[PDB]
């Protein structure tokens, strides 16, 4: 309990590092890129022992460092809960976030600030590892809030550029929309139970706990993406491939689902939020996917491709399987993050374009990331061993082994299969075509910072599922009781898709014009989801803000009443009373009628 | 740190039984930080105690003599209600600190037991209870301004109930 | 129309004192002024203050309050009497009221 | 205490009879002192509070008070120093004065056991305030705004005096403590309901209601930094502080002849936060960010509730300083470009690399970023109002959602486009004025890692 | 981004900017370039057609329905070049685009180093306080007094002077 | 010299007399100095407790 | 800016360093107390009831 604890603590200590050199004076005499590239690296092989020392013993531990206050019977402090989670997302994570600094260190070159892009970085990572170790709410909710503000300083690194301030304030306003469940489910914990910690909240088993689910629920969505709340994500494109590749692919996006996983506890006995996870997670399998069949950008196809593994992973969440939504979490990040890797790659091989549309002949013209990204394709697509299949495999066998809804049951699977329909869509688009990119040609993409990064994570993504699920403790019992034709049902969809994909790309070709449809141009537009809520909901709130409020309550209404009628009152009555004229002859008829009604007075009452 | 007060109740750590031939890191990685982390770090905590041993200090836990309570106190005196209030305050941090020493002995054995925490973790929760249900009766619903004045009265608000239900 | 100077014009401090500090125009003072604050707001008062406020001890009681609970507790699971009770002052010294 | 108010008074013929060239600096570094010196009321080692004498007391409330103003001081010294620059003399000695006075008015007020003396300075705070406002801003319609603030305040102080007095008649004392160790219960009745009303209707204006809100704007935006400042710190919670000393007395009747206030203070509280997204004077949106913050405050102290309280004055703190340094920030650009429009100056952060950090970090508090007071205290009143009734988190949401939007149009509309190439005129950044902002942040670090000092009586 | 629209646009720039568009988003539609030549060749057989044509009426009223039939036909997510518009690129290194008057502040141990640098941008001021009275001048003397006016500049002629309103053409920043 | 550095003998002057006045003012209320139920000592140690 | 950077380290370092090393050193050789129970014939004065060093110095010289 010295080497666990120690080894958990100095990951923190090493990361906190480059910052303080960052306030220091050293950065201008050091290669800050390499410096903090290499504590990455040394915070990974630290966090690859308590790995170990869990596969053996599977013991978890809850730290407690320091007092923070007492609130009359409610303290408040620093505590870590490692458990499987924490300690497996911490090395993934690690390992993840040192390719793309290296990675970072290559494509970021020519920008002055890059020292200020790498300490937005890791000041993202030590946020996010405070969210997976925290052993309390208000701690997770800084490390929430952390990710949340990370993202509007990195959507907006180029802050000239008039689109990504309005994705970086697009995201700022969803997450913020989350957080109001988040609050919500934290004020009830504190009240029907006095504390914010996951043990005292796990003897509310057997309360109702209805409501706080709900709003962890719009905390997952806001954070996640999700029919409602969404679109951010896409929107997110507007930063570097880098920011694109950590806080979009692999983390800041798997935070709903590592809540609800940690709160899973309660989930187990309400099947009304089981049932719209089901029936929601879902929902986005399949809208996304849509919109990820006629978008002509990498990033925005990588995007909406992401968005329909999370509503997949919450499908599975809403069918009692947080394990499994957890162990897809961690293996999809490895090719999803490769893909970003390469689609970068790529981009800054030709003039900063992303429109598939103006590029082609990739599998000859730069072969390892055409390789690379193939891998990634199959591994996403759920190839029967790289990395996909470990954990797709076995989502897509309970989904129809479950008593579940028959439309979900469906509509994921759907999704399932354009997932290889867009995979295929690149693949063809960008490494089988003609070359229709413009004629000069400087590719070079022999660089070990570029090379060495990818290779690591195709590696991570062929063996870390093999090396994961052949580890890991068995906390749920699956059914390899079926039928062929639910057995082989994702293999076998997946290459219906890919043939489907084949031909009408080959149609593509063959001189006939392309008629705009209906269908198309929904999936296109994303369904006007933006097109139509980012103009009507601004345009209410704000011409409320403005005629209402500001004018018609504030400068006229609340002015005319009580001031302005003071004003005009004592003004009246001022010009009354001194409308006098110097007549003695009235003066003293007025003195009359005062000796007139005094007396009257006194012989009245008496 | 008294046992009694936190229990920490004992460890069954079973045998390594190494069923292979194959190596175990942990082991050595385990050695060779016992050799290049604790050693030195236990010797400069030796040195810093040596310095204590040979300067040591001593010092005290407060006693507070016990005042008259409110029930013997008058109707607009206030030289007795200012004893009383203060130590009505004395006791109510201090419940506090009860109340909180409890919850803290909760949450070490649900995080203890895990998976067993709902058939081996029942005295506490029950204690955890019977002190909600005293800090209830006592300061429940007092409000910001609270006072032994008010608790008395929550005390016979509560009794006259109470004697209500035993006549009848 | 009627008498009355004319709007001044804007004036750079930098051109003539480069190592302007935002204090006067006078360099020394502007330094002095300078040292001043950064010697009596930083290097005192947030460091001695934040060292004295520091080591205040026992503040309102909430380490006292934790030690002498402990002590309670123990008396009490010792001698078999319960952690708290219902009724802080005892029922006997109480005299209710007959309805 | 008196150790605390006697070198205040001192302050003033060092003041004077300083050289023109060194009463600044003489009278900046001894009021950092003052600061320094205000600590000891922090040496609270039991639940017995601090009785210096049959006129002053501290508490764990307004020891945190105290010390705020007695920092604010050295920090208005040096931002009312650029401009007033050329004025003479004479002048500038008449401006410490005026501020030095402030803080020992403001000192006494909250170290004071008397209601009435409590009322004298609470009233007498608008000498200097009305001076500064009048004398030293730079429109035409100060005027007004001085007007406004005198009488409203005023307005609301006659009925507080007359129940004081008959208080003093009833009860043979005002004196705290006293008033709570010998307070009664009432009859319900609609003189009692009148003297709840007169009671609380003082404090209800300093600190803006949503319907009484129509001086704090005015007042900021006619005013001075420094004036500002203090108006946003302290004057602002003169009402809090009262409400909570003399809430004590009223009781049963808050439980009912609170409920128009805690709807005024929900509504206002969006109704406010909504003009912080479509106002275009710099310095209104953050009078309208001070009311919608105090509204909270408001609501808060009407449930009467521990956490209720502890967030009260969390919130109270953390606001003064946030506040302060969102005005100061604002200031350096008017010292620069003499407009308050917020659209006009944009891409900023280019020039000004620095200043958009501290514009970032008075933003990531206003918008609650943890750990932070501002937060720790948000979530208790919410919490506590939550208790209350669960119905109030939908309004809290929306007042959270708003402040999110509000704050980062602040940053982004001046700090976060591209340039107004044509600005030739932005003289770089000042030492002084970055060490404003240090002195405004580095404090609420140190009291988000302590924040034991802040919760209050109930803590 | 160099000159200034004129007060109304004439059916031939019309006509040019809807073929300009019609063609750009056929390449948006048509991802090969084979596919891309044939409909172009197409298009502009289309529009040869009806190039001899004088009805003024009846040009307008083709035109009308041509832009009808565009918007109906329109590719919604079009191709658009990094840097323009609309693009991936658009005012990006706004952020690095800093003005030339920033450097009048800089402090003397920081233009220390620099120094052929800054003699130069001297002598570039000396050759802007001597060549504005004359730039005023041009234009003052070059003024239409009939009231019509439009955002156009002339050059300078003479041997020496320079063309009025420089400055800020020159001088502005690298793109990047 | 003085004419100029005699003004540094104020404002620390005033901090010794604010706590003069308040050992006057603690010289008074002086009752109950050692009547308090709480804190009834013996004086065996000294003759004056505050 | 990077000045008022340097000189607020400076002056902040000017007088922590000393400090820190003065907590240190104190917290090495001195060291915190230890809880005594209290002879019954001797009155303990206000400092012998607190822990560190600094605080009972503080208070007996002080408070
Ligand atoms: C629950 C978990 C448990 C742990 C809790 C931890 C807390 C919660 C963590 C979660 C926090 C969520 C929020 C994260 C996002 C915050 C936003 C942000 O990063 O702002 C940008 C901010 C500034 O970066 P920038 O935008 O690139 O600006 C650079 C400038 O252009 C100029 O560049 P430069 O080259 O000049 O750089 C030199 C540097 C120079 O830095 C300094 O000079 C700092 C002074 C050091 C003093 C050393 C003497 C001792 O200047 C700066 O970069 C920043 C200037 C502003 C000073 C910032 C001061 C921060 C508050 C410090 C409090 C002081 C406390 C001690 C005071 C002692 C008093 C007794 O980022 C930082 O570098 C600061 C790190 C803050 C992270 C704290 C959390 C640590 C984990
Ligand atoms: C060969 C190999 C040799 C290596 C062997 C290991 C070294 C062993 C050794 O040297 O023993 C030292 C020796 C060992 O004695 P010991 O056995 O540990 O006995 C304990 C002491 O009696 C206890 O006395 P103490 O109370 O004075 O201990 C020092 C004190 C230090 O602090 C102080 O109170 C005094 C220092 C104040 C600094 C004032 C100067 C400011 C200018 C800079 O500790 C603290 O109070 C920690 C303060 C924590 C500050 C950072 C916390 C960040 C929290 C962020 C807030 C947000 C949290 C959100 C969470 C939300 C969850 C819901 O003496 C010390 O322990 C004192 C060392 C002083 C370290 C100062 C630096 C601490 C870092 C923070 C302050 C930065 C300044
Ligand atoms: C109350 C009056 C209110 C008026 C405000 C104006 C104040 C002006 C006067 C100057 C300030 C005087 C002192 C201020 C309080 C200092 C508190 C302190 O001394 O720190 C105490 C702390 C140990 O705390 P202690 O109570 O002894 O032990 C129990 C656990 N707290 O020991 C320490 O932690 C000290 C070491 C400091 C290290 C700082 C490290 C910063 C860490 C980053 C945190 C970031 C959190 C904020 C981020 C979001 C903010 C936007
Ligand atoms: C060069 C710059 C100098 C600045 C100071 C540098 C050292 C850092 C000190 C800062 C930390 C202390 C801050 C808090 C001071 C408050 C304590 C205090 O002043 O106690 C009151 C004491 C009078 O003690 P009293 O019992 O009333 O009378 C007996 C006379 N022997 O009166 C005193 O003890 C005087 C304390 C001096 C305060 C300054
Ligand atoms: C632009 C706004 C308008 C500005 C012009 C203001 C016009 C002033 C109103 C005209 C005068 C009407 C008030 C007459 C007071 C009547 C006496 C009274 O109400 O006192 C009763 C109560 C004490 O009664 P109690 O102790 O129970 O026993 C009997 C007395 N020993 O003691 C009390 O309750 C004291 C009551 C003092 C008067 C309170 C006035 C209303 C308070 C709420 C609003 C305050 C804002 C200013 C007034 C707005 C208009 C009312």
């Amino acid at each position: 309990m010295n080497i666990f604890t120690t080894s958990i603590l100095l990951i923190f200590i090493l990361l906190l590092s480059p910052i303080l050199i960052s306030m220091s004076n050293l950065i201008k005499h050091i290669n800050f890129p390499l410096y903090t590239t290499t504590s990455i690296k040394f915070s990974f092989i630290i966090s690859l022992l308590p790995l170990l020392m869990f596969f053996h013993n599977n013991m978890e531990y809850m730290i407690t460092t320091w007092h923070w206050v007492t609130m009359n019977s409610m303290e408040l402090k620093m505590s870590f809960k490692t458990d499987f989670f924490s300690i497996l997302f911490t090395s993934v994570a690690l390992f993840v976030t040192w390719s793309i600094m290296q990675f970072s260190s290559w494509y970021m070159h020519s920008d002055p600030n890059i020292n200020r892009f790498i300490k937005y970085l890791t000041l993202f990572l030590i946020t996010m590892l405070i969210l997976t170790s925290a052993n309390n709410m208000f701690q997770l909710f800084i490390g929430w809030e952390g990710v949340g503000i990370m993202s509007f300083l990195l959507i907006g690194w180029w802050y000239g550029r008039t689109d990504a301030n309005t994705a970086a304030l697009q995201a700022i306003l969803y997450n913020r929309i989350g957080d109001i469940g988040f609050i919500l489910a934290m004020v009830w914990f504190s009240l029907n139970m006095n504390s914010w910690e996951l043990q005292q909240i796990m003897f509310s088993n057997n309360n109702d706990n209805l409501i706080p689910l709900m709003g962890l629920l719009i905390a997952a969505t806001g954070k996640s993406a999700q029919f409602g709340l969404h679109p951010w994500l896409p929107s997110a494109m507007e930063g570097p491939t880098p920011v694109s590749a950590l806080l979009h692919s692999s983390t800041m996006v798997v935070a709903g689902i590592f809540l609800l996983v940690r709160f899973h506890p309660l989930t187990t006995n309400n099947n009304f939020i089981l049932t719209t996870m089901l029936c929601l997670g879902a929902l986005t399998t399949l809208f996304t996917a849509i919109c990820a069949l006629t978008q002509n950008d990498i990033k925005k196809i990588i995007a909406f491709s992401t968005s329909s593994q999370l509503g997949l992973m919450m499908v599975t969440l809403g069918m009692n399987q947080p394990h499994l939504a957890f162990l897809h979490i961690c293996t999809h990040a490895f090719f999803k993050a490769m893909l970003f890797m390469c689609s970068g790659s790529i981009i800054h091989s030709l003039a900063d374009e992303q429109d598939i549309r103006k590029m082609g002949n990739i599998t000859k013209i730069m072969p390892f990331t055409s390789s690379c990204l193939v891998i990634g394709s199959l591994a996403l697509t759920g190839m029967p061993f790289l990395t996909g299949f470990y954990s797709k495999d076995l989502i897509i066998e309970a989904i129809n082994t479950c008593n579940t809804n028959a439309w979900a049951l469906l509509i994921t699977l759907i999704a399932t299969s354009m997932t290889a329909m867009y995979s295929m869509r690149i693949i063809y688009f960008v490494t089988m075509t003609k070359p229709r990119f413009p004629p000069l040609i400087s590719i070079n993409e022999n660089d070990p910072d570029l090379m060495n990064p990818i290779k690591r994570l195709a590696f991570g993504s062929i063996f870390a599922g093999f090396v994961i699920s052949y580890n890991i403790p068995p906390t749920s019992i699956p059914v390899l009781t079926m039928p062929w034709f639910l057995k082989t049902t994702a293999l076998i969809i997946s290459v219906l898709g890919f043939l489907i994909a084949l031909e009408l790309n080959n149609l593509t070709m063959k001189l006939s014009m392309n008629k705009a449809n209906p269908y198309s141009s929904f999936s296109t537009l994303l369904g006007f989801f933006p097109s139509i809520i980012h103009r009507i909901t601004p345009m209410k709130s704000l011409n409320l803000s403005l005629k209402t409020s500001l004018t018609l309550l504030d400068l006229i209404w609340l002015e005319k009443t009580i001031p302005k009628s003071t004003s005009t009152l004592h003004t009246n009555m001022t010009t009354l009373t001194t409308n006098q004229k110097g007549l003695i002859k009235l003066y003293f008829m007025s003195f009359l009628i005062n000796i007139i009604l005094i007396i009257i007075l006194y012989s009245i009452n008496l | 740190w008294d046992k009694d007060v936190y229990p920490e109740p004992p460890s069954r750590t079973p045998a390594p039984s190494p069923q292979t031939s194959l190596p175990n890191p942990i082991t050595y990685l385990t050695k060779a930080y016992d050799l290049v982390v604790d050693w030195p770090v236990t010797l400069v905590r030796e040195f810093i105690e040596r310095q204590h041993a040979k300067n040591r200090t001593y010092y005290y836990h407060r006693q507070y003599r016990r005042v008259p309570d409110i029930t013997e106190c008058k109707e607009g005196d206030v030289l007795c209600i200012y004893e009383a209030e203060m130590q009505w305050r004395r006791d109510f941090k201090v419940d506090q600190e009860i109340m909180n020493i409890i919850q803290e002995r909760l949450k070490a054995c649900q995080q203890r037991e895990g998976e067993n925490y709902q058939q081996n973790c029942a005295k506490e929760l029950e204690q955890f209870t019977k002190v909600t249900k005293a800090y209830q009766d006592r300061y429940l619903d007092l409000g910001a301004y609270y006072s032994a004045r008010k608790c008395l009265a929550k005390q016979k608000q509560r009794m006259l109930e109470e004697r209500k239900a035993a006549r009848q | 129309q009627w008498q009355e100077d004319p709007e001044p014009e804007d004036e750079n401090v930098y051109a003539k004192n480069p190592d302007f500090h935002g204090y006067d125009s006078d360099p020394v003072v502007d330094v002095w002024n300078m040292r001043a604050v950064f010697f009596f707001g930083f290097s005192i008062v947030l460091v001695f203050g934040t060292t004295f406020v520091a080591y205040v001890p026992d503040y309102r009681m909430q380490e006292w309050a934790r030690r002498e609970a402990e002590r309670l507790v123990k008396y009490r699971e010792v001698n078999g009497l319960p952690i708290m009770e219902s009724n802080y002052f005892d029922p006997s010294k109480i005299q209710l009221p007959e309805d | 205490m008196l150790k605390i108010i006697l070198p205040s008074l001192m302050l003033l013929p060092l003041t004077w009879l300083s050289s023109p060239k060194k009463t600044w600096t003489n009278v900046t570094s001894y009021s950092f002192l003052i600061s320094l010196t205000s600590l000891t009321l922090l040496w609270q080692t039991d639940e017995n509070y601090k009785n210096f004498s049959n006129m002053f007391s501290s508490d764990p409330l307004s020891t945190p008070l105290i010390i705020l103003t007695a920092w604010l001081l050295p920090l208005m010294l040096m931002a009312s120093q650029n401009h007033l620059k050329k004025d003479n003399n004479v002048l500038q000695k008449l401006y410490i004065s005026m501020l030095i006075s402030l803080q020992i008015l403001l000192i006494m007020t909250f170290s004071a056991t008397e209601l009435i003396m409590f009322y004298i300075l609470f009233e007498a705070t608008l000498i200097p305030t009305l001076i500064i406002i009048t004398r030293w801003g730079n429109q035409t319609e100060r005027l007004n705004a001085g007007i406004y603030f005198l009488f409203y305040t005023l307005i609301g102080s006659i009925p507080l005096l007359i129940a004081l007095i008959l208080i003093q008649n009833h009860v043979g004392t005002l004196n705290l403590m006293i008033l709570s160790f010998t307070t009664h219960t009432l009859d319900a009745s609609w003189s009692n309901n009148l003297l709840w009303l007169a009671c609380m209707m003082a404090f209800l204006i300093k600190m803006p209601l949503y319907g009484v809100h129509l001086w704090l704007p005015k007042a900021h935006v006619e005013a001075p930094i420094a004036g500002s400042m203090i108006l946003a710190a302290i004057l602002l919670k003169l009402g809090s502080y009262g409400m909570i000393r003399i809430s004590i007395i009223l009781d049963p009747l808050t439980k009912y002849m609170a409920y128009p206030f805690i709807l005024l203070s929900l509504w206002g509280m969006i109704m406010t936060s909504s003009i912080c997204l479509r106002q275009t004077d710099l310095k209104s949106l953050i009078a309208y960010s001070s009311v919608s913050h105090m509204a909270l405050v408001i609501a808060s102290i009407m449930i009467q509730t521990p956490w209720s309280f502890m967030g009260a004055t969390m919130l109270m703190i953390a606001h003064g300083l946030t506040s302060s340094l969102l005005f100061c920030l604002a200031n350096s650009n008017y010292e620069r470009i003499h407009s308050r429009t917020m659209i006009m100056a944009r891409g900023l952060q280019m020039v000004f690399p620095l200043m958009a950090t501290w514009w970032l970090m008075a933003s990531l508090a206003n918008l609650a970023l943890p750990p932070s007071i501002n937060l720790m205290g948000e979530l208790f009143i919410t919490m506590s109002l939550f208790s209350w009734s669960n119905f109030t988190i939908i309004l809290m949401g929306i007042n959270i959602i708003i402040t999110g939007m509000y704050s980062m149009y602040m940053i982004i509309t001046t700090q976060r486009g591209k340039l107004t190439n044509h600005m030739i005129n932005l003289q770089p950044s000042h030492t002084r004025e970055l060490t404003l902002m240090a002195l405004h942040m580095i404090p609420l670090i140190l009291l988000t890692t302590s924040p034991k000092l802040i919760t209050g009586l109930t803590m | 981004a160099f000159c200034a629209p004129p007060a109304y646009l004439t059916h031939q720039q019309k006509v040019l900017r809807l073929y300009k568009r019609a063609l750009r988003h056929l390449e948006s539609w048509c991802i090969h370039r084979d596919k891309y030549r044939y409909f172009a060749c197409l298009m502009r057989a289309r529009f040869e057609e009806h190039k001899n044509e004088k009805d003024m009426m009846r040009a307008t009223q083709l035109l009308r329905e041509a832009e009808e039939e565009f918007w109906q036909n329109q590719h919604p997510q079009p191709y658009i070049f990094p840097d323009s518009p609309g693009g991936t690129s658009f005012e990006r290194y706004e952020c690095y685009k800093v003005p030339e008057w920033c450097l009048d502040y800089w402090h003397p141990s920081e233009k220390a180093m620099y120094p052929d640098y800054f003699s130069k941008r001297e002598q570039w001021k000396k050759l802007r306080m001597e060549s504005w009275d004359r730039e005023v001048k041009q234009l003052q003397e070059e003024t239409s007094p009939d009231g019509i006016m439009t955002e156009a500049l002339p050059p300078a002629r003479r041997e020496g002077d320079l063309p009025p309103l420089w400055w800020h053409i020159v001088t502005r920043p690298r793109e990047r | 010299l003085l004419r100029e550095h005699w003004v540094h003998i104020l404002v620390p002057a005033g901090f010794v007399f604010g706590c003069y006045l308040d050992r006057k003012d603690d010289e008074k209320l002086t009752a109950f100095r050692n009547k308090s139920m709480l804190f009834q000592r013996e004086l065996r140690p000294n003759e004056e407790v505050t | 800016d990077a000045r008022f950077l340097r000189l607020m380290k400076f002056y902040l370092m000017l007088t922590g360093i000393p400090v820190i090393i003065g907590i240190t050193l104190v917290n090495i050789f001195i060291g915190e107390a230890e809880l005594a129970e209290i002879p019954e014939g001797y009155i303990p004065e206000h400092w012998e009831y607190y822990k560190h060093p600094i605080s009972r110095w503080i208070a007996r010289n002080f408070y």
